[PDB]
């Protein structure tokens, strides 16, 4: 089966240099674009790095541009990510990420488990969850907004919203591709919906299973900017 | 009686009425015709052909040569109608002279990529350079294209004309004792491409009857197209070189002293070097128009 | 050769099937095919072209 | 002797059903078509050139999307092109080269491929491991594979060069239906829109329709005079139309079991290598031997326009389900979209 | 410009395949094809050996040379249906036995092996598809038709041959009706060579003979043909 796993993380004074692996197995690893996204202990999703198939074109997070370095070695399906002079804000959760680009794709399709490192002591799209925090009943209907400061509708009529479910203690995983697009292996009752700058996700008939924190993401324009995180309660 | 200092070089320099009753209507001829052939050609290349492999390309590059060779012909019978007295000024003498080199080295220049090009695609049938792209021709024709300009730009920091008694003098080719690289240049053009044209041309000939392949009749064209450009180039450069280097051996000899024994070699020399010329007239009817696969 | 008889079986019963078919008039198909030309005639880009802005292929 | 009294018995049928179609026949689409207006002159433009095939392409199929292709030639190679894009969104290679037909799921989920090694091979694109494999060779087939038609994920339908249809199952690789009764090598294949019936064009000059549920042949057209190597159904599924060597168009009726008008010029004496329907079946478009299609007034045997711009023989044609455009495929290793 | 990154991303993916699509056709470009054909099981399985169910692939590389040979056997349909697949192949081989020339095909009451070799000759050589496509005509079975050449005359076969029933000229024989069946020799060659059962020198009849049709071919390119 596809699996992702990283490597490499650990305790790290500041100022010093890491480098994260991502072994690759179960997929055409040089098909596939890469990304790197770390999760603070904050809760919050944040987009690093990105690769492309053949190398050809590599994309960094304004925070850590001039400063990390995503590498891929196809050969050996291995990911990289050299890091040096790592801050007290780099102490993160990161997260090798699968993604493929054609007509139908569905991108940030896998995740890896992600591994943990412990850093010792403008013309970005904003998105904003107004909900951080609601409970919700098992069995009944409930929907989670996000907004966008851009309108992510583009020209060619795709409107770029990516939706991904995070279980406690579980990477996050994909929900809608692209602003209704249902992904693989998930129920058929998670739908999105909207337009331009509003939207919406709906699952009805929620269980226990569906508990998480829920976060919007454009692939719009890099950088790619996630949502604050709707977390769902009871 | 003619002796003329050109850039502080002992030499002599010679006004031959015979200049006037030859050259114009040889060049004349060789204009009329090269301009003709070059543009049919350059227009059926243009437009006749809807793509072309590497070989087309350095056919193409020769025929540009050849059209930029004849083009600058009108100017050289306007300086030889009058007795070589030249009325346009400094730049247009330059840019005829290093136009008239330039394009009769990257003509020769191209027959022989073309000569290497045929001998590669008999002899080596199965090697890698018969299956380059248009794009390696591209790269391969600039190359060449700049090595010619390289060799041929010296002619346009020398000062023009020479104005002998008044008259206005635009010639690359004066004879005088001193050493200079536009004579080498000249023998060189000659000699080695001449020696890789006659390799190749021998090797393709005995390779393809060696084979058996001349029984088709299509070959036995082949392989007389070969000897045709072959002999073309052989009669259309050897004679002026011939004089070139009867010239050289009277400088050694005689020198730059009574110089009534060098106006026969320099009038010889002027009539030989109108065949280079009948060479960039002749090459569309030897090359292009002698093609079974050209429209 | 007495294999063929089960061949020469098979294509008579095919035939016999194929005769005992009812058939409407040529008319009537001929119409039926107009009345389908003529009813998806606006909705057919090839025969009626779109304007370039409904054309995805502009 | 069984054998002769046989014979009498097949040519007296054949009689009876050939005055039972004239006796039918009373008027037809001409003598009924022509008080109706023409189609004017019909201009298309290449509004896309699909460039990277390096063969001669010998089919295509549209997507039911409208926007995705596929097309095989002898590279080896299956290009899925996003035609509004001009971009390739897969490149399959075979494992054999001599690829003579190809289709495309209606789910979009797979792509069969077949050809000389008599196999048709079905390919899974959308894959957790996000290549395309091959989800398995189908095999049986004594000929040439030269059509194939899915029916849905499941089930499909290929004709073959052993003069036999057969309808598969993918999900167990068997031969559960095979439709025999053609006399040469079955060269075209066309399904209903119900996906109900299907019609298939052979080289014995014939046009058989087939029931998928009962395989077995309902009617059998003629009248060409050559190998059929194209047929496409008549948008509501009540007609269909050939494409044949001899340089004529027929167009059958199922109801009425007869062909109805020849699609035929005397400039045309090229056979004809790909036949496709309009949307509203109004335009009838052919791929011809002599390198360009020609649009036909299919009520109205009028050649409505010429697809020019191929510098070789046009051997595949697609018109999208919507209907907005058509692409030709062909000899000269280019795929062209034209509106 | 006016791209998504997505859209850009496609982009570079499409860029990727042309590449990949680029390599395949240049490694096949250098590849030599060669359509193998016969009447019936005659000597194309000794032939194949000696270099190296539809269609059939032989790959053999001699003298840094990759060839690719395709085998059309047991394809028992319209031949004019496919035979245009194998128009752009650099030369046919042509493989017959010689020892069938007294043989029935026993499909036809009275048909002759031998005469079936001529019709499949003279179809595939003047086809439409092969005007200068040359062929490379192997003449199998050297030995056991000059041994049994002795017990069976070749008159049986030929009824207008009148010379002597000796291997060499009636080997010659053979070969010049073969050759006479070409209507198209202006533009394309045959090339003839006889093999026994285990005969040795029969890829480098093959190198030489495509490699006469690469210099044609090159020669095509570059105008001189
Ligand atoms: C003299 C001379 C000159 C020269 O400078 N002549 C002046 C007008 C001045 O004339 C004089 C007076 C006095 C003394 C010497 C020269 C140029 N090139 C050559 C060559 C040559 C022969 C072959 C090749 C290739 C291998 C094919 C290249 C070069 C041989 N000699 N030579
Ligand atoms: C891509 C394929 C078709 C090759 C296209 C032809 C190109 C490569 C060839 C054909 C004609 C050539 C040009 C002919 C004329 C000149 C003028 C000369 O003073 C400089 C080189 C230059 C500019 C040549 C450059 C190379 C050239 C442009
Ligand atoms: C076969 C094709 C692809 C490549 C051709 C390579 C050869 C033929 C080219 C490349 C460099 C060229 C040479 C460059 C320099 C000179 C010196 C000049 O005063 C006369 C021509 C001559 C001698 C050229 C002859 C042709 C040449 C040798
Ligand atoms: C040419 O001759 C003059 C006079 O004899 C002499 O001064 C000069 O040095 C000579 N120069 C050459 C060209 O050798
Ligand atoms: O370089 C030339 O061809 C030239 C030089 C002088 C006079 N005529 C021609």
């Amino acid at each position: 089966d596809v699996q992702l796993v990283e490597s490499g993380g650990g305790l790290v004074q500041p100022g010093g240099s890491r480098k994260l692996s991502c072994s690759a197995s179960g997929f055409a690893f040089s098909s596939f674009g890469m990304h790197w996204v770390r999760q603070a202990p904050e809760k919050g999703l944040e987009w690093v790095a990105y690769i492309s198939s053949g190398s050809g074109t590599i994309y960094y997070a304004d925070t850590v541009k001039g400063r990390f370095t995503i590498s891929r070695d196809d050969p050996k399906n291995t990911l990289f990510l050299q890091m040096t002079s790592l801050r007290s804000e780099d102490t993160a959760m990161y997260y090798c990420v699968r993604s493929i680009y054609y007509y139908g794709s569905s991108p940030f399709d896998f995740w890896g488990q992600g591994t943990t490192l412990t850093v010792s002591s403008g013309s970005d799209i904003v998105m904003t969850q107004a909900t951080s925090s609601v409970p919700v009943t098992p069995g009944e209907s409930v929907s989670i907004s996000c907004r966008s400061s851009k309108s992510l509708l583009h020209s060619n009529g795709n409107t770029y919203l990516y939706w991904f479910l995070q279980r406690p203690g579980q990477s996050p995983q994909l929900l809608i591709y692209r602003m209704s697009n249902l992904a693989s292996g998930v129920p058929d009752r998670f739908s999105g919906s909207g337009s331009g700058t509003a939207f919406t996700l709906t699952i009805s008939r929620l269980e226990a299973e569906d508990v998480g924190v829920y976060y919007c993401m454009q692939h719009l324009e890099y950088p790619l900017t996630f949502g604050a995180g709707t977390k769902l309660e009871l | 009686d003619h002796f003329l200092e050109i850039d502080k070089k002992n030499c002599c320099v010679f006004r031959d009425d015979f200049i006037v009753k030859v050259l114009p209507p040889v060049l004349g001829l060789e204009f009329i015709f090269g301009l003709l052939g070059n543009g049919l050609a350059l227009w059926i290349f243009c437009f006749h052909l809807k793509s072309w492999k590497s070989s087309r390309i350095f056919l193409f590059n020769l025929a540009v040569a050849d059209f930029l060779l004849i083009i600058c012909l009108p100017f050289l019978m306007d300086n030889y109608v009058r007795r070589w007295d030249w009325k346009f000024g400094d730049i247009p003498c330059r840019l005829m002279l290093f136009m008239l080199a330039m394009n009769r080295q990257g003509s020769i220049i191209f027959l022989t990529v073309v000569a290497v090009d045929r001998y590669f695609r008999v002899v080596h049938p199965h090697h890698a350079l018969n299956k380059i792209s248009n794009r390696t021709a591209a790269i391969i024709s600039c190359l060449l294209w700049g090595i010619t300009i390289g060799l041929t730009v010296h002619l346009l920091k020398k000062k023009m004309p020479i104005q002998n008694g008044g008259a206005n003098l635009c010639s690359s080719f004066s004879i005088c004792h001193t050493f200079q690289w536009h004579e080498a240049m000249f023998l060189l053009e000659f000699f080695l491409p001449l020696g890789i044209i006659l390799f190749c041309s021998a090797r393709i000939i005995w390779s393809l009857r060696q084979r058996q392949m001349d029984r088709h009749a299509k070959i036995k064209r082949a392989i007389t197209f070969i000897m045709v450009v072959a002999i073309v180039f052989v009669i259309c450069f050897l004679p002026s070189v011939v004089v070139r280097i009867r010239i050289f051996w009277l400088l050694h000899t005689s020198g730059t002293q009574n110089c009534e024994v060098y106006r026969s070699v320099d009038l010889a020399f002027f009539i030989t070097l109108s065949f280079t010329y009948m060479n960039s007239m002749l090459d569309p009817v030897v090359y292009y128009f002698s093609s079974p696969s050209f429209n | 050769n007495t294999a063929s008889i089960a061949q020469a079986r098979k294509l008579v019963e095919q035939l016999k099937m194929e005769a005992n078919i009812d058939r409407i008039k040529v008319s009537k198909a001929a119409a039926d095919l107009m009345a389908y030309c003529e009813a998806h005639a606006k909705e057919d880009p090839l025969l009626t072209p779109v304007p370039a802005s409904e054309n995805p292929f502009r | 002797s069984e054998l002769d009294q046989l014979r009498q018995e097949a040519e007296q049928l054949k009689n009876q059903i050939r005055d039972a179609r004239k006796a039918c026949a009373d008027a037809t689409l001409s003598q009924i078509t022509n008080n109706i207006d023409p189609v004017g002159r019909i201009q298309m433009r290449t509004r896309r050139t699909l460039r990277g095939h390096l063969a001669k392409i010998y089919a295509m199929h549209w997507g039911t999307d409208s926007r995705l292709l596929v097309s095989a030639s002898q590279d080896g190679k299956l290009i899925i092109w996003d035609s509004y894009t001009t971009n390739k969104v897969h490149a399959i290679p075979l494992r054999s080269s001599w690829v003579m037909t190809c289709a495309y799921a209606p789910s979009g989920n797979y792509v069969a491929c077949g050809g000389l090694d008599n196999i048709c091979s079905i390919y899974n694109l959308k894959t957790r491991e996000g290549n395309v494999r091959v989800s398995r060779e189908l095999a049986g087939h004594t000929g040439y594979l030269s059509c194939c038609r899915f029916l849905d994920d499941n089930q499909i339908v290929t004709s073959s060069g052993d003069t036999t249809c057969a309808l598969w199952d993918i999900e167990t690789g068997q031969q559960t239906t095979t439709f025999t009764g053609h006399t040469g090598d079955v060269m075209s294949l066309s399904l209903a829109p119900d996906t109900r019936l299907f019609v298939s064009g052979a080289c014995d000059a014939s046009a058989k329709l087939w029931d998928v549920r009962e395989g077995m042949c309902r009617q059998t057209f003629t009248g060409h005079e050559s190998d059929i190597n194209a047929i496409c159904f008549f948008p509501n599924g009540n007609a269909f139309a050939t494409g044949s060597d001899d340089a004529t168009c027929r167009l059958f009726d199922l109801r009425a079991d007869q062909e109805l008008m020849t699609y035929s010029h005397d400039n045309i004496i090229c056979g004809i290598t790909s036949v496709s329907f309009s949307k509203s079946g109004r335009l009838l478009l052919a791929g011809y031997d002599d390198f360009n299609c020609n649009v036909w007034d299919a009520l109205k045997a009028d050649r409505a326009g010429v697809l020019a711009g191929h510098d070789n023989r046009v051997s595949c044609l697609g018109v999208t389900d919507d209907g907005m455009a058509v692409a030709t495929g062909s000899w000269d290793s280019f795929l062209k979209i034209w509106n | 410009c006016t791209l998504s990154a997505e859209d850009k991303a496609a982009v570079e993916r499409s860029k990727m395949i042309d590449r990949n699509l680029r390599e395949d056709g240049e490694k096949a470009a250098r590849e030599v094809k060669l359509l193998l054909l016969g009447a019936g099981e005659s000597g194309k399985n000794t032939i194949v050996k000696q270099m190296k169910t539809g269609i059939v692939e032989t790959h053999f590389t001699f003298k840094d040379l990759h060839f690719k040979m395709f085998d059309v056997g047991a394809q028992r349909s319209e031949r004019k249906k496919w035979i245009h697949c194998f128009e752009g192949v650099t030369a046919i081989i042509f493989c017959v036995a010689l020892s069938d020339y007294d043989l029935v095909l026993a499909e036809d009451e009275e048909m002759n092996r031998m005469h079936a070799s001529m019709k499949l000759f003279d179809s595939i050589c003047n086809n439409k598809w092969f005007t200068d496509t040359s062929i490379i005509l192997f003449l199998n079975k050297k030995d056991l038709f000059e041994e049994k050449i002795k017990k069976s005359p070749l008159t049986i076969c030929y009824p207008e041959y009148a010379g002597s029933n000796t291997y060499e000229e009636a080997a010659a024989y053979i070969q010049c009706q073969f050759e006479d069946l070409n209507k198209r020799k202006d533009t394309k060659e045959i090339y003839t060579h006889f093999t026994c059962s285990t005969d040795t020198k029969n890829v480098q009849f093959v190198f030489d003979a495509v490699t006469d049709v690469i210099i044609k071919n090159n020669l095509k390119d570059c105008g001189l043909f």
